[PDB]
């Protein structure tokens, strides 16, 4: 074990990607959210291009 | 470092000693309110109750003030504090029996603002001296500062959510000084350019020209209603311009009541109408378009920006020099009130209808566009043969670029002139342009006729790509559309190139606006 | 912590090698309205001197056609230095030239 | 006037003194009494700025340095 | 008197009436919710 | 099925094209730019 | 080119350009080039055929997709360097017209022109009848129009959130909005709007509003603010604790009442709070004994640092959550709900960036009514139109009128052959209205008709985050900066 | 909230007074009537009833500002017929005319409809 | 007084919801004000006080209180028996100035439940219920006749609250409206030119303009005045149309009478230039 | 989320007519006619019911068989 890497939401390593509309709705995470943003210390943090 | 703390902005001198934050201040959104005088401002009850003014107790006002102490703080027109001559300051919320706290001459009482205290009202960035002026507060419901619409102009306020700052002076010496010097009625004609710094605007400005037209007749019933709003009415209803079949007052006649029976303006008339330089003199059918005021009565001709507006030679300016600011004061409020209410029966609007014209006009315009486009091909054909012959003060490229620009400008101007003519009298769009309310001839040209050649940095669209402006065009195409001419009008939509080229030219306006505010702010500062 | 720090603060580098060259590359995702969130995820930024540099990198260059939204910048300060992709736009993730 | 950590009520000996934060004044419950040497958590004054540029915080005038793990600071 | 503390995602009370840890027994979640008061509140329909 | 020989009417009403465009967004994210880079 | 379209070279990641006047060919496979999809036209015809379209419709049960479409090699991704070299055609129409036109050499074709628009410029209807800076102004205001912003907002504790009660999907839509899920989650309301001067309370970028409409719930919204507070050991001899602070033991004595708190140390869901009430009672036991010798009495063992409400006049406590944070400490979030009813001073905008303040509101009685009695929900001042030239504002409106009568959602696609002026006006007359939108209006105060007919009809409007109660402010004495001895920032 | 309670739009206060009458000084036999806590609804119809009377020289009303429910009616009559009497007659006649409308309406309603209940 | 006309009425159409009529030989100001009264001054009963015991719906608390306010109430019973809350000697509320409503529902089934006016009941005797399914099964079925979906609930969610309906009127809050709307028109041929048409041929003739089936479009008359007003009031369901109009006329009559009694009181003391 | 009782603009109750509209469109495709059969004769009411979005259903969908 070498460190902890922040995960960008609903990318291939964020566990939400493998689930369908009903499953995300069951997890209490909105199906229509776009994702792609990091979550750090309780805040969703998005990078600017 | 110690030097840095001292330095510039937010430094001990400039950002702090020379300009500190102050106490006794209020700030909120603004909305328009025709019903206020000019030098009035409406203040929210919450803002009026929270802020305070120190009256000192005299033998002849003690009883009223004692009542004010008795109202406490829990209800609006009360008092915050009472200060003893000894130096003691006393709160009026904690003490269980304010009645036991008997007042006496020499105590100061800090009471809530009420209808009639004077404040400095202000909009930053404060560009000139008329941007910060004294007003009378007027306490009313809901939470914005409400201010008469004609005061927008010196301030540059556009109740699109602009803020204002309010400041309340505390002593009688600062109240007298503001009241005498800074007051809005004193601010009417500007020393910068010896003209009236505030004129009639927006609806009142459109509604008045429409009202002064000699086609308008009012029944006895509607004349009474307008007379009812007027403040300084004499009590005598003027002799109707038509006695029979039925009693009628003309628009100009009722307007002669709202001006102070003394102002004596001649000329100021210059609407487009009548003619340019000599037509009315070609025997003189009096005028139908030229204004005349005698003995404080509007004799003939309708009103606009030229008569009624900020122009140095107006009804408002001549009245100010002649009648004096307090009478000009009642004249501003009255003109809006009689004119807003009449508008209230009349109405004013603008639909798509005011922007559409007739079939013949479109065929004529399109035929005008087809001629100009053919001529540009003609210049290009002449240019490629190497027979154009450069103008004596340019290169061959510059002559071509000058020449096509001359033709494409000439084209827009012909079709533009054609639409203004093709329009009728009822087009509300023409009513807003002609009164001088908003917009211009070129605006009319753009919605209905044709938008024309977009620009950047003073020349046609650049070759962003190698020898092209967009990938959609052929290389080295010097025609109109490819170099950024917009053939259609905002009423008929734009093509994709035009939309994108229009977007380039709209941007140049955004960058200029952003930069300009900084350099002027700095150049101004160096001068003072 | 070194990555967690960079993402949280917005600063650049491990702090020892400066931070001012890539200031504000990281942000708290705005969510005022679904269009707002969706717009911030599609934001594009463009580096400058910081306080009044007027020149060509601020207006609408012709090559933007179809990449960057033609009409969508902040109304003040960075009035052309903040761009947005159009809709069809893409960004190549890169690949081995081999 | 060296005895007042808050017993400076001239008319009657005090039991409690209340802070009317919004008014910036020190008030005494059972008479009238301001004696306003207004501490408004004076600690609040450096933390006043926010809307002006910060993040990097140019206007900072002191690092916390965590003193409660160190004898020296 | 108890303070209920409705659990994360099983919503069996917690009777948390002491300084004890706010972990809900049986259910692994550890985020809470204080529950609506028995105290009445009035709303005008306006 | 397509054959480029028995076809005689290659035209098609470009109001059909939203079906092409929808298949773009329906497949691509609306915000792949972010996601593909982190996956890469 | 043949290999890249055959998939032997990675299409999205490889650009390939020839610059023939310098006789060199550069190829790029690096990251960070912006590229877009385009149709490949060959032999002066489309390479994409109707067979593919029917294959795309087939996907409701077929596995055929966009990636299959690219592999057919009928579309390519073209970056800006390569876009410098192509001969791009605007539409298949022009590509047909070429038999008379100047160019017959096209290589690529636009899949549709409105795609040159980014997300916010895509919510706005008929943008080309807008004078170009209006489109920039809306795209900004569009981020400030509050709405329901995700659907799971009931279990989120965003620091600050604004939700509208009754969003509605835009009566007149742009085709693009079908892919912004904007229909699923709207931003404003479909209002009944009139362009009239009225009693002139709406001069200069403001609006007259229907009070009965704000009353029937119109543009009514809820506002949530979330407060978080942490306990923290934060030192060797400091303790923070949630408790009910008392003047018998604690040191803070802030006149704010502590009576509303629960025994735990923070208030429970449903209680009403105001601009003085304490939401959470935290205290900091600090010296402990370092004042040696009977320095007990009261207000000694511990200081107060609890979190209250200066903020605003506020509303009702929605939710209180006790949990623990990343550090392990006991941590709280408390959400406070308020219901904002549109009032003089709030800011709104139509989709053309016709932003504006509310100048006054009138009950249904006063508003000028039509034959039916449809009293406007908003009156925008006519003068906002001519200098600003958002004619699109009028076109959206006229189109929205036809949609309401037909009951069919319209279509504000910015580039089509729908000759919008003549065609819509013809449809609108057929429904039995004046063909160009005017309606004979009556005066609410005296019952007399308004002498000019008023252009009246529906338009999508937006409520903004800038509510007026948030921005109001005032001072009298108050806090002093003793490092400077002047008033506070704001 | 800075806004007033909604009932404040019509409800008279314990200290305020429902009507006040003050004489003019500009012209003879003229009067000005102030009605407090009222709207265009009362004001507009009474103004019209006074104009109908041929012994009224002038009659009119306005509300000075919409946020402060108050109306004023200025009336002027011939120097032999008080504006107070005209104001009284105009109201009483209007009540009578409304009552006739009311009576005629119910009878019209009766006639031919068994669905009036 | 010699100048009062002879205000005549004619009723064209009457249904459960509409009342369509013409008033003739009266003044425009009477017409406008009688219309203003139909919206603002007609009293009615509506929910006005709501207290929520337990609310677990997926909709927040004031949202529910709001929806409850707006439901119409069958005030077929003379709302005059029910006095205004301000006037009544009682502390806060009572049966003599209030009606009481109560709602208690929970979703025990696995399928989604709808909350509607049938579940909301008047503790007060059945004479003042909600508008849905009371006096009639009604042969014109509104499939569910649910009046309004107040909210939706799922397994485990519940809603328990109380509500107090009171008399109030339209110029206070929109809920106290007896009208869904009111049509109003006068002089449909524009004989009086109170509106001025540019290109008069593009205007569609109105339902009453047919008297001049002629395509000539608006014959002028300069000695005309307003005459013959056309109304069409439509009820919201809270009160039968003719009963709203009669209550409006009488209430307005009480209102003027009050102004007379105040005016008489002014001249009860000092004559105040009465003659 | 969830139809507004009574149309903002006019006053006509419009929750009484909601589910019937959705039912009728599921049965019969003629949305203009469906609004007419429902009785919303006028376009303010027609935009109300026509352009409303039922967001409540995504909310009911959440796991929350608990809150
Ligand atoms: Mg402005
Ligand atoms: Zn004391
Ligand atoms: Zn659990
Ligand atoms: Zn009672
Ligand atoms: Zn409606």
């Amino acid at each position: 074990f070498i460190g902890k890497i922040p995960i960008m939401l609903r990318s291939t390593y964020c566990l939400l990607n493998g689930l369908t509309d009903r499953d995300l709705c069951e997890l209490n995470e909105c199906p229509l959210d776009p994702g792609g943003y990091f979550i750090i210390n309780g805040s969703e943090k998005v990078l600017i291009a | 470092s110690l030097k840095q703390r001292l330095k510039g902005k937010e430094g001990r001198v400039r950002g702090n000693l020379m300009g500190k934050r102050v106490d006794f201040s209020a700030r909120t959104v603004i909305t328009p309110d025709p019903n206020l005088s000019i030098d009035q401002v409406g203040v929210p009850r919450s803002i009026a109750a929270n802020m305070t003014f120190a009256e000192i107790v005299t033998p002849f006002n003690i009883d009223r003030l004692q009542e004010l102490v008795r109202r406490g703080n829990s209800q609006y027109p009360g008092a915050k504090y009472i200060i003893r001559d000894n130096g003691d300051r006393i709160d009026l919320r904690f003490h269980p029996k304010p009645s036991d706290l008997h007042l006496q001459t020499g105590y100061k009482v800090e009471r809530h603002m009420c209808d009639g205290d004077i404040v400095i009202f202000n909009r930053q960035p404060t560009l000139h001296k008329m941007s910060m002026m004294g007003h009378r507060v007027r306490i009313l419901p809901w939470s914005t500062f409400r201010l008469n619409l004609s005061v927008t102009t010196p301030y540059n306020a556009d109740f699109d959510g602009d803020e204002m700052n309010l400041h309340l002076p505390q002593s009688l010496e600062t109240r007298a000084e503001i009241q005498e010097l800074a007051m809005v009625p004193r601010m009417i004609v500007t020393p910068q350019s010896n003209r009236p710094v505030m004129g009639i605007v927006q609806d009142t400005l459109t509604a008045v020209r429409k009202f002064t037209k000699r086609d308008v007749f009012l029944e006895r019933g509607e004349v009474m209603n307008l007379l009812m709003f007027l403040s300084t009415w004499d009590g005598k209803v003027p002799q109707p311009a038509i006695l029979k079949p039925r009693p009628l007052w003309t628009g100009k006649q009722i307007f002669s009541l709202i001006i102070p029976g003394h102002i004596n303006c001649i000329r100021t008339h210059s609407t487009h109408p009548d003619d340019e330089d000599s037509g009315p003199y070609k025997h003189i059918s009096p005028g139908d378009t030229k204004v005349v005021v005698e003995n404080g009565e509007l004799i003939m001709g309708i009103l606009c920006k030229k008569s009624l507006g900020t122009s140095a030679g107006s009804l408002v300016h001549i009245s100010y020099l002649e009648m004096g600011h307090d009478i000009t004061r009642l004249f501003y409020s009255n003109i809006q009130t009689v004119i807003n209410n009449w508008l209230l029966i009349e109405g004013h609007t603008i639909g798509i209808g005011d922007s559409i014209a007739d079939s013949k006009t479109y065929q004529d315009i399109q035929n005008t566009i087809k001629k100009a486009k053919q001529d540009v091909i003609e210049v290009i054909e002449k240019a490629h043969n190497n027979e154009l012959e450069p103008t004596p003060g340019n290169t061959l490229r510059q002559t071509f670029e000058n020449q096509v620009n001359r033709i494409l400008n000439d084209a827009r101007d012909k079709t533009g002139s054609s639409a203004q003519k093709s329009l009728s009298e009822y087009n509300n769009f023409k009513s807003m342009v002609v009164s001088g309310a908003k917009g211009s001839k070129i605006n009319i040209s753009q919605v209905i006729a044709v938008v024309g050649q977009q620009n950047v940095e003073g020349k046609r669209i650049p070759f962003g790509f190698k020898h092209r402006t967009l990938p959609h065009f052929i290389k080295d195409d010097y025609g109109p559309e490819s170099r950024g001419f917009v053939e259609n009008s905002y009423l008929a939509g734009l093509t994709p190139t035009e939309f994108f080229f229009h977007a380039m030219g709209g941007r140049e306006g955004l960058i200029d606006t952003a930069v300009k505010t900084a350099e002027t702010g700095y150049i101004q500062r160096r001068l003072i | 912590d070194g990555l967690k720090y960079s993402l949280a603060t917005g600063n650049w580098g491990d702090q020892k090698k400066a931070h001012q060259a890539r200031a504000g590359v990281s942000q708290v995702l705005n969510r005022l309205t679904f269009a707002s969130t969706l717009s911030h995820l599609r934001r594009l930024n463009s580096p400058i001197g910081r306080d009044g540099k007027l020149a060509k990198p601020r207006q609408l260059h012709n090559t933007l056609w179809g990449m960057v939204c033609p009409a969508e910048t902040p109304e003040g300060h960075a009035v052309g230095l903040v761009k947005n992709l159009a809709l069809m736009a893409y960004i190549s993730v890169g690949s081995q030239p081999s | 006037l060296d005895a007042l950590p808050r017993v400076t009520c001239p008319n009657h000996p005090d039991a409690i003194l209340v802070e009317d934060y919004r008014a910036g004044d020190m008030i005494c419950p059972e008479c009238g009494l301001v004696v306003g040497d207004r501490v408004i958590d004076v600690g609040s004054e450096w933390r006043t700025f926010s809307n002006d540029k910060a993040t990097k915080d140019p206007s900072r005038v002191g690092d916390s340095q965590n003193p409660l793990l160190s004898d020296g600071d | 008197q108890p303070m209920i503390y409705i659990c994360g995602e099983c919503h069996t009370e917690n009777e948390i009436k002491s300084r004890d840890p706010i972990r809900c027994r049986e259910c692994g979640y550890r985020i809470m919710y204080k529950k609506r008061t028995k105290r009445l509140v009035v709303f005008d329909a306006r | 099925y397509d054959e480029d020989d028995d076809e005689i009417t290659p035209d098609l009403w470009q109001e059909a094209c939203w079906i092409v465009i929808s298949s773009y967004f329906d497949e691509k994210g609306l915000v792949r730019q972010q996601l593909d880079s982190f996956d890469e | 080119r043949k290999l890249r379209r055959q998939m032997d070279i990675i299409v999205s990641e490889v650009s390939m350009i020839r610059d023939i006047r310098e006789r060199e060919i550069r190829i790029y496979t690096d990251a960070g080039r912006i590229c877009r999809p385009l149709l490949i036209v060959e032999k002066q015809k489309l390479l994409l055929k109707k067979r593919h379209i029917d294959q795309l419709k087939e996907r409701e049960y077929n596995n055929y997709s966009w990636q299959d479409l690219v592999a057919s090699g009928v579309v390519e991704y073209i970056d800006t360097l390569e876009e410098e070299t192509v001969m791009l055609a605007m539409t298949p129409d022009d590509l047909q017209e070429k038999e008379v036109a100047y160019c017959s050499t096209y290589t690529h074709c636009e899949i549709h022109p409105s795609m040159i628009l980014g997300v916010c410029a895509s919510i706005i209807p008929f943008p080309d009848h807008n004078q170009s800076p209006r489109n920039t102004y809306q795209s900004a205001m569009g981020k400030q129009a509050m709405g329901v912003y995700i659907t799971n907002f009931h279990v989120r504790m965003d620091t600050l959130a604004h939700v509208l009660y009754y969003p509605q999907k835009p009566l007149v839509t742009t085709r693009s909005m079908e892919y912004l899920r904007f229909r699923e989650l709207p931003a404003g309301i479909n209002s009944i709007v009139a362009i009239a001067s009225y009693t002139g309370y709406n001069q200069e970028d403001s609006v007259i509003m229907n009070r009965s409409a704000v009353d029937r719930g119109f543009f009514r919204s809820v506002f949530y603010r979330s407060y978080k507070e942490q306990e923290s050991k934060k030192g060797f001899d400091q303790e923070e604790v949630f408790e009910k602070p008392t003047r018998e033991t604690c040191q803070g004595m802030r006149h704010a009442i502590y009576d509303k708190l629960d025994d735990d140390g923070l208030i429970a869901p449903g209680v009403r709070v105001s601009g003085d009430d304490v939401i959470i009672g935290k205290t900091v036991t600090l010296p402990e004994n370092e004042d040696e010798l009977e320095s007990t009495n009261r207000r000694y063992t511990k200081r107060d640092c609890s979190t209250f409400l200066r903020t605003s006049e506020t509303g009702i406590v929605d939710q209180v959550m006790v949990t623990l944070n990343q550090e392990g400490y006991k941590f709280c979030k408390i959400r406070v709900r308020s219901v904002r009813i549109p009032q003089i001073g709030d800011k709104f905008a139509s989709r053309h960036g016709q932003k504006g303040t509310c100048g006054i509101q009138y009950r249904q009685e006063d508003m000028p009514f039509t034959c039916e009695g449809i009293t406007p929900d908003i009156i925008i001042n006519p003068h906002a139109i001519p200098s600003r030239m958002t004619i699109g504002h009028l076109i959206e409106c006229l189109q929205g009128k036809v949609s309401a009568n037909k009951g069919e959602i319209g279509d504000a696609t910015p580039f089509n052959d729908a000759v919008n002026v003549q065609k819509i006006s013809n449809l609108l007359s057929d429904y039995g209205y004046h063909l160009r939108g005017n309606e004979v209006l009556y005066n609410g105060f005296t019952g007399r008709k308004i002498t000019s007919q008023i252009f009246i009809g529906p338009t999508y409007y937006q409520r903004l985050k800038h509510m007026v109660d948030d921005k109001i402010h005032s001072r009298a004495r108050g806090p002093i900066q003793i490092l400077n001895r002047q008033p506070m920032e704001g | 909230m800075n806004a007033p309670p909604a009932f404040e739009s019509f409800l008279l206060f314990e200290g305020e007074k429902k009507i006040t009458i003050n004489k003019d000084t500009k012209v003879p036999n003229a009067c000005l009537f102030t009605i407090n806590k009222e709207d265009h609804t009362l004001g507009n119809i009474i103004k019209s009833q006074l104009l109908k009377d041929p012994q009224v020289l002038f009659a009119g009303y306005k509300v000075p500002h919409p946020l402060e429910h108050k109306i004023i009616i200025r009336v002027q009559t011939t120097p032999d017929y008080s504006p107070q009497e005209a104001f009284t007659n105009a109201i009483t006649d209007l009540i009578s005319e409304l009552s006739l409308l009311e009576e005629r309406f119910r009878v019209a309603i009766k006639d031919k409809q068994e669905g009036i209940e | 007084m010699p100048y009062a006309n002879q205000p005549t009425v004619r009723i064209t159409e009457l249904t459960d919801e509409n009342v369509k009529f013409i008033i003739e030989n009266t003044d425009l100001a009477v017409a406008n004000s009688i219309r203003r009264v139909f919206i603002a001054e007609v009293p009615i009963i509506a929910i006005d006080w709501v207290q929520i015991d337990a609310n677990s719906s997926v909709l927040h608390d004031e949202f529910i209180a709001h929806r409850l306010g707006l439901i119409p109430l069958i005030s077929d019973d003379i709302v005059d028996k029910l006095q205004y809350s301000r006037d009544c000697t009682c502390e806060e509320f009572c049966p003599e100035c209030s009606v009481e409503f109560t709602l208690d529902v929970r979703c025990n089934e696995d399928q989604t439940r709808h909350v509607t006016s049938r579940d909301l009941i008047s503790n007060s005797p059945r004479v003042i219920p909600v508008t849905s399914r009371n006096r009639d099964n009604d042969p014109n079925d509104y499939v569910e006749q649910d009046d309004i979906l107040i909210v939706k609930l799922r397994k485990g969610q519940e809603l328990r609250l109380r509500a107090y309906a009171k008399k109030g009127f339209g110029k206070e809050h929109a809920k106290w409206n007896p009208t869904a709307g009111v049509a109003f028109e006068y002089d449909p041929d524009n004989a009086l030119r109170h509106t001025v048409y540019p290109k008069p041929e593009e205007w569609p003739k109105s339902e009453y303009s047919e008297l001049d089936e002629d395509e000539s479009q608006a014959p002028y008359d300069p000695n005309g005045k307003p005459e013959r007003f056309y109304y069409n009031v439509e009820s919201c369901g809270s009160l039968r149309p003719e009963t709203i109009v009669l209550s409006a006329l009488s209430g307005l009559k009480k209102k003027l009478s009050d102004l007379q009694t105040q005016l008489s009181h002014e001249i009860q003391s000092d004559v105040l230039t009465i003659n | 989320m969830i139809i507004p009782v009574r149309c903002f603009t006019c006053g006509k109750i419009v929750g009484n007519k909601w589910e019937a509209y959705l039912g009728l469109l599921q049965a019969e495709y003629t949305e203009g006619d469906a609004l007419d059969a429902l009785g919303l004769k006028r376009y303010c009411c027609r935009r109300m019911l026509l352009a409303h979005v039922d967001l409540i259903e995504k909310l009911l969908n959440y796991a929350p068989l608990e809150k």
